[PDB]
């Protein structure tokens, strides 16, 4: 009756004020290789923390001290956590992620507008947008009339939505002509084929 | 690190004045569900990944009990170092390509949010829209800020002006960041 | 009256056997680099030339030496050779060549076949045959169902039709799957966008 | 040597026994033109470029002239050393994909040939077919020897055989090179 697993927080000993505790786990190349790094932040200040590649609770400032001392004194606590790698980590890769997270597939919607604004003295900028696609994985191409653009071709830094999907902008730097077609050349994983879309009058 | 995927599961908050708690889980940076400790249900984003899984509640609250307990601890130990109060950042933009009368969603990306309290609202023609409105949790940042999304349904118009009103305590006055489908250098 | 001019070949002073004349010119970078090379071939032996980078006749085998001497004696000879680099090809690439060759484009014609012949045990190859194409660049991808297939991409030799037009085969290694679509994306000149093609079932 | 591009803009022909001669333009490996040197005309390979530009066959004439003279005062100075026959090597390949019952045309490739003498022709079902033949002229190769391009315009079918034959010096028995649409291993 429980699939999702969560990394647990350790208990010490013994104005506005906050506190964080972060269960993070990296994975690479599947789950080959999990590293599983867990922080106590106090305000904005990390203090103890358990990092895999190194085995054991260390301070990260001096507060840290007293509980990375205590719960490495603590065998239970070590090995609750030191375990976690496989119970929660490679678990939830396994199981949830793999199902959920690991199988999305959100297609990409392409249209292009002149930019830059005004009527060519200086103006080419075609803006290809990209939107509402995921994962980020996402090859851009130009074409001008036939061939492939490379010089000349400007891409926004990738936006997340937060609704687990992306958007990003792709320019072509220009002076058009007529005669001319400038096709959008998106490649995916959730496309079947890239796709396309052209620019021309 | 370097890694391909990175999973955020156990992140848990808690702030002391108001016994103040959330608890939620990432994955590659976007949010999976969080536990509405008063209901006590496990909330998911993506609605048709809780149907596919599931994650126990108790889970969650176990976890805020903890940072509770070690919030008291460190706050004595740090001589009761208080929070300093940030300055977020705003900013509005539309999910796709907006056109004229083709329904569309706004957005409202705030960033630097510390402590992790705030007031993200919306204004259509200087009057409050509540419509079709979300508000993600406090996202994780990795300099231990948080950022945060809102949302906002709307259909594209010239004639309509959109601020997105956020309060904070690092804010002096509330911040109104400015939309319009006419470009509309601040109204 | 006469647009196109040809290289003329100097005569000499003084069984199946056979001579050639070649006059040929080399142009890079437009007209801005102009090399003209014309050669005397007794049988399948060259033994007389002129090279544009060398300024006079040389023998390229002992037989040519006796005209190298002579055509370089004669001052006339010597300045009609020199010269035919911009009266012949000069003239001929800005004149003819450009409103010509330099012009034709033949769009390309893509297809999809099964090959390597049976089915599955090693059956992969698919082939795409890109035909009746001019000029000889171009640029042939692979997509496996949204993304571009790099490694199992094999491409034939160009080969040449002798109609002015080109066609090439590019094959792509596999092992298919249902649900898979594969596709052959095609840049050339003569198009106004990329082509292409889709392989399923 | 590095070009981006090439004209054989003079190349001229001549063999000795028979007065054999020939005279022809070449842009980037493709045939320009020939002169006819019997009806003294400059024949295109693309019509539509003749149309365009133009050769005056005295130019070719000219240079066919030359050569002739040449031939004689370099056969002496050889000591009257004769041409040499090579084999040639031939190649039959469809302009198209071959369709059952699509209109196309079967190509007849044949390289190395020295001297410039030779007999390409087709044969379906083993008899010969003289049917909307072409056949280029004698295309230059950079080691002085020469190739050529025989066409055949044809329907694709099951039931019939193609052959090309070729006959050179440097051949002993007529080579047939075989093309069917099943693929019709030699016959």
């Amino acid at each position: 009756g429980h699939a999702t697993q969560g990394v647990t927080a350790a208990s010490s000993h013994e104005r506005h004020f906050v506190v964080q505790f972060k269960g993070e786990c990296y994975y690479t190349n599947g789950t080959q290789r999990i590293r599983l790094v867990t922080r106590y932040i106090y305000n904005r200040e990390e203090y103890v923390r358990y990092d895999s590649d190194v085995g054991e609770y260390r301070a990260v400032t001096e507060l840290g001290r007293p509980d990375a001392e205590y719960w490495n004194s603590q065998p239970e606590i070590l090995e609750r956590t030191r375990a976690e790698v496989d119970t929660a980590c490679r678990h939830n890769y396994e199981g949830p992620e793999t199902s959920t997270s690991l199988r999305r597939l959100e297609q990409p919607n392409v249209a292009i507008s002149l930019s830059r604004t005004e009527a060519l003295n200086h103006h080419n900028t075609l803006v290809c947008s990209v939107t509402d696609f995921y994962p980020a994985k996402i090859k851009v191409r130009w074409f001008r009339n036939g061939q492939e653009e490379t010089v000349g071709v400007s891409s926004t830094q990738l936006i997340r939505n937060g609704d687990w999907t992306f958007q990003v902008l792709v320019m072509l730097e220009m002076t058009p002509h007529q005669g001319e077609v400038y096709t959008c050349h998106v490649e995916h994983p959730s496309l079947k084929s890239p796709i396309t879309v052209e620019w021309s009058s | 690190i370097e890694a391909d995927h990175v999973g955020f599961y156990g992140t848990t908050v808690y702030q002391s004045p108001g016994d103040i708690g959330q608890y939620t889980h990432e994955f590659d940076g976007d949010e999976l569900f969080y536990v509405d400790l008063d209901k006590k249900k496990t909330v998911w984003r993506l609605p048709e990944f809780g149907q596919l899984i599931l994650f126990e509640p108790q889970g969650g609250l176990q976890n805020i009990a903890a940072e509770k307990h070690n919030l008291g601890i460190l706050t004595k130990r740090s001589n009761f170092t208080p929070a300093t109060n940030e300055a977020p950042q705003a900013t509005v933009f539309p999910k796709s390509p907006v056109l004229l009368g083709q329904p569309n969603t706004l957005i409202c990306f705030v960033d630097n949010i510390f402590p992790p309290v705030i007031n993200i609202t919306w204004l259509r023609n200087s009057k409050s829209v509540t419509d079709g409105v979300y508000e993600t949790s406090f996202l994780v940042n990795r300099d231990h800020s948080f950022h945060k999304l809102s949302y906002l349904t709307f259909i594209p118009s010239d004639d309509d002006i959109y601020d997105c009103k956020v309060e904070h305590w690092g804010l002096e006055e509330p911040v109104l960041k400015h939309w319009s489908s006419a470009d509309l250098v601040p109204r």
